[PDB]
């Protein structure tokens, strides 16, 4: 026998001999997850330490096992994910200094301590301390306050040890062959042996960079608005022409404009959809939610939820003395076990959110005729942009009608699309810049064209020209603000917030396609539609089993990401911007800041 | 009147394992085909080559019944012309079959939380099984090139798993138990009839 069917038969060993210590794995850290004890924290750690040891010693026995000396593709993707060492080259000198690292790093960002000055009575941290501070208030030395208190205290003490951080995890890097620690994140999206759908890793920053020359206008219009009506919440502090100062923008760090609605209403007087009165006046229970999300998938195309997930799955808070962690979760743990854990209210944000946990189940169920390692989405965008769409159209005020909680005599006035879209845009259209910048600085510090002394130099240039936002106070080459954020000391990656955003409108209209749907895009009704439903499924049953730009062209017919389809949904937001911007300068100047 | 045992077949307390299958002789006794198609409690009950009802008042000369339990994906590979590991490693049946085939789930009887480990299967074989052929042997399968001197390594394992039941599973990996009955039409008396 060849070696081709010889790793054949080794992964039919690894398949049947993995899905076992899988599952008690998943089932031990869900009863800790579910019921809170002591001694539900040994069982999880002996669960995960078997699993561990099993996927080590697997690995070390599948690298006598060549890949050049095979042809099949499905094997050779099965082999590549199983070989990676990952961080096992270092030398065991080198290993106990990196996790010991991490660990403090997430030490010192759990453990914050905020106290303002000449008073050591009082000290609130983030959690819900300057949240809370930094998200509902109008006094500029407040919120002049909490920006500092953080980057004064975590960030001079994160200075030393990242820059430890990225010496060591290039190097590592530089043992797996991928040129540094940015070139292996953006490994992700490669594909390779496939004609026509190839894609490189170095093609990625070059498809990120065209699309954000397309959003610009948009950005421009929305940041110009916000900042006319932010110059009346604090009748001065800002320029006509100038840059946002960053304590002035709803969360710490800007992440997202979400908490600036309040300031910026299109049309007052004229409020929003809400159903949650609806729900509690005539006796909507928890299960209730949950029974007409079913209905909808059921309705589309796809099949019901098993008997197992009614019985099995924790769906409403227990109460009582026994704890339970709330956070909605969707679980796989195996064998045909699905389940999902979040306490729920009666209100219309867990309405929607139902329809997300319910979305990442129904994915989950279509790829478990796949090989175990086979067994996820095509990329780290997939899985939360197909979770994602359920929500838009669970929530559109024609959905809500043929459910029986929105008046039947309801009017849909055009003075109210423009408040929906607003809320739409404060969390989409103003992410992307700051998502941008802040894995274009990260590339750039791993690449090695920011030298060590010149970083947060170059960190408040690119607030400057890319976002829009300015210093309050200026900093020196102390801090190290981009440590600030949770996904920075916490060793993540942070542009699969950028790609899913563009693929979620990518799908929308396609499917919307399908279901002949005539007007704007953001009314559209995925309903009692068996054409799009197919077409969705025939993307989510393939799992990782081909490449991410075939199963993308399965869908929308196209084999890269586009950004169109998210220009046309915010299309009539921008008429109304424009023709409100007659009087005003679109764009900032990179010479004005607040402290001269 | 001698009634056939097949209350000793359906209703025993434990069953076999794939690979070694159990097989029962049934002659010489008088068959009551009235409990099994009026009991609407079988999970799957296809006949090939026999209807049912009507053709229940034909002689046969022996009576085969073959017991094993199985999970519940594999119970269409009990079936003439279905390939898989059950059918190509573990049990077999011709192309010109006649018979019946029943399955009924025993999740309540064959699964536990800690692991029903009882219950095995075959994984690798050198080759295809003949029909109705029942191979208990445990040498180590030498997938390589190397002597596996009845010990497993690198290219050597031990060819029998364990299923791994337990309650929480899916419908798919619940335990059906199987009961395959096979009806023998030679040149005898054939004292098999049954009202
Ligand atoms: C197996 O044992 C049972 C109990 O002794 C027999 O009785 C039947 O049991 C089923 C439920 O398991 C009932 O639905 C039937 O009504 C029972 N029938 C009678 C006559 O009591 C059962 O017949 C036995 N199985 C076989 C194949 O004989
Ligand atoms: C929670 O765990 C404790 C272990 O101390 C156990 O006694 C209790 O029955 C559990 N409760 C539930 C609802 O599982
Ligand atoms: C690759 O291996 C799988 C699993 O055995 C098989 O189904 C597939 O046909 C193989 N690829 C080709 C091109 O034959
Ligand atoms: C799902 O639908 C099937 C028929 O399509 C039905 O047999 C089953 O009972 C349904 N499941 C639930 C939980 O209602
Ligand atoms: C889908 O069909 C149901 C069946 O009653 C109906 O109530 C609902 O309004 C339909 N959806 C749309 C968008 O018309
Ligand atoms: C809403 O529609 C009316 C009627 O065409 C129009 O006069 C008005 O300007 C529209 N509102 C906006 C914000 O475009």
């Amino acid at each position: 026998s060849t070696i081709e069917e010889q790793a054949k038969t080794f992964l039919d060993k690894f398949n049947h001999e993995a899905e076992d210590l899988f599952y008690q794995s998943s089932l031990a850290s869900w009863n800790y997850n579910t019921n809170i004890t002591e001694e539900n924290v040994q069982n999880m750690n002996n669960a995960g330490d078997k699993w561990s040891a099993f996927l080590k010693e697997q690995s070390t026995l599948a690298q006598m096992y060549p890949l050049q000396e095979i042809q099949n593709l499905t094997v050779k993707l099965q082999l590549q994910a199983l070989q990676q060492n990952g961080s096992s080259v270092l030398s065991e000198d080198k290993s106990k200094r990196l996790n010991t690292i991490l660990n403090t790093m997430s030490t010192i960002y759990s453990t914050g301590k905020v106290c303002n000055p000449d008073n050591p009575q009082e000290c609130l941290l983030l959690e819900p301390g300057l949240n809370e501070i930094m998200a509902n208030s109008l006094d500029y030395n407040e919120r002049l306050w909490a920006w500092e208190s953080w980057r004064s205290e975590v960030g001079k003490q994160l200075r030393p040890l990242y820059e430890e951080y990225v010496v060591l995890k290039n190097e590592m890097a530089r043992a797996n062959h991928y040129e540094d620690y940015g070139d292996y994140w953006r490994g992700d999206y490669e594909v390779n042996g496939v004609d026509g759908y190839d894609y490189s890793r170095g093609q990625l920053i070059e498809d990120v960079e065209h699309t954000f020359e397309e959003i610009k206008p948009l950005y421009e219009h929305l940041h110009a608005y916000v900042r006319a009506k932010l110059m009346n919440a604090y009748p001065s502090y800002i320029s006509p022409i100038g840059c946002l100062p960053a304590h002035l923008l709803g969360d710490m760090w800007g992440r997202f404009w979400t908490n600036l609605y309040s300031l910026t209403v299109p049309f007052g007087q004229k409020p929003n959809i809400d159903v949650t009165d609806a729900m509690v006046d005539q006796a909507w229970d928890a299960q209730r939610i949950f029974k007409e999300a079913e209905k909808f998938f059921v309705s589309v195309g796809l099949p019901n939820m098993t008997q197992g997930f009614w019985e099995n799955s924790m769906l409403t808070d227990p109460g009582n003395v026994q704890k339970a962690v709330c956070h909605p979760t969707a679980w796989d743990l195996g064998k045909g076990d699905f389940r999902i854990l979040m306490c729920t209210k009666v209100t219309m944000d867990d309405f929607l959110t139902a329809h997300h946990e319910m979305g990442h189940i129904q994915y989950d169920m279509a790829y478990a005729a796949q090989p175990f390692l086979l067994r996820n989405g095509a990329n780290e965008g997939f899985h939360e942009a197909v979770g994602e769409i359920m929500s838009l159209s669970a929530a559109t005020p024609k959905h809500l009608k043929s459910i029986g909680l929105l008046s039947p005599d309801f009017q849909e006035d055009n003075e109210t699309e423009i408040n929906f879209l607003l809320k739409q845009a404060l969390t989409i259209v103003g992410t992307l810049p700051f998502t941008y910048m802040l894995e274009k600085w990260r590339w750039m510090v791993f690449k090695g064209e920011i030298p060590k002394d010149q970083w947060m130099k170059k960190w408040w240039e690119m607030k400057r020209e890319i976002v829009g936002v300015v210093e309050p106070v200026p900093h020196d080459e102390t801090y190290c603000d981009p440590a600030s954020l949770f996904h920075v000391s916490n060793d993540y990656s942070f542009i699969r917030y950028y790609t899913r955003t563009l693929y979620q409108f990518q799908f929308q209209e396609a499917l919307c396609q399908a279901a002949k749907h005539e007007g704007p895009l953001h009314k559209c009704d995925i309903s009692n539609s068996t054409e799009a439903g197919q077409k969705l499924f025939n993307m989510l049953r393939l799992g990782k089993s081909e490449p991410w730009t075939l199963a993308l062209e399965n869908v929308v017919g196209a084999k890269n990401m586009n950004v169109r389809p998210l220009l046309n949904y915010f299309e009539p937001l921008f008429t109304w911007l424009k023709d409100q911007n007659k009087n005003s300068f679109v764009g900032w100047s990179t010479d004005w800041s607040p402290y001269a | 009147t001698n009634l056939c045992p097949f209350d000793e077949v359906f209703n025993a307390t434990r069953f076999a394992s794939v690979y070694a299958w159990n097989r029962k002789r049934i002659s010489n006794c008088v068959a009551d085909y009235s409990v099994l198609y009026n009991s609407a409690s079988f999970s799957t009950f296809k006949c090939y080559g026999v209807s049912p009802t009507k053709l229940n008042d034909l002689c046969f000369t022996n009576v085969y019944a073959d017991s094993f339990v199985i999970r519940g994906d594999e119970v269409r590979q009990i079936a003439p012309g279905q390939t898989g590991n059950i059918a190509d490693y573990n049990y077999k049946l011709p192309d010109d079959f006649t018979g019946c085939v029943i399955a009924w789930n025993s999740n309540k009887l064959d699964s536990k939380v800690s692991g029903n480990y009882n219950y095995l299967y075959r994984l690798f074989r050198k080759s295809n099984l003949k029909p109705f052929e029942r191979d208990i042997s445990t040498e180590i399968y030498q997938a390589g090139n190397k002597p596996c001197n009845g010990v497993a390594g690198f290219n050597c394992y031990f060819p029998l798993r364990s299923y791994s039941f337990r309650p929480t599973y899916g419908v798919g990996h619940q335990p059906y138990r199987v009961v395959v009955l096979s009806f023998e039409l030679l040149h005898a008396p054939a004292t098999v009839c049954g009202p």
